[PDB]
């Protein structure tokens, strides 16, 4: 009724800010894992040099 | 180009009347006027549609 009640309460506030801080580290991991890939396409260039070649232009 | 019936593909910027005095053999004067003729006739594109896909 008196003791375990008052130990409790002491230990509320860090344990909030513990899970708050590791709430924020989740978020953090998630963000830091985002990357834009960026593709490469073959040039159509070159496949309008074969077709030129094709020809036998 | 096409609503012109310009010549689909691209066409240089030469005179041909200067290249047949410049060369001395009609032979590669004749190949490049086959050529670029051979290349101003044809329509350089692809059916995007089909790329697309």
């Amino acid at each position: 009724d008196i003791m375990v009640p008052s130990f409790v309460y002491n230990k509320l506030p860090v344990i909030h800010f513990l899970q708050e801080k590791r709430a924020e580290q989740k978020l953090r991991r998630v963000l830091d894992e985002t990357y834009t890939e960026w593709t490469e396409e073959l040039d159509q260039a070159h496949v309008t040099d074969a077709i030129t070649r094709s020809l036998n232009i | 180009r096409e609503e012109e019936g310009l010549p689909g593909g691209p066409v240089p910027r030469i005179n041909w009347p200067q290249e047949y005095s410049s060369f001395i053999d009609r032979e590669p004067v004749v190949a490049k006027r086959i050529r670029y003729d051979t290349l101003a006739s044809t329509t350089l594109e692809r059916d995007e549609k089909q790329i697309e896909s």
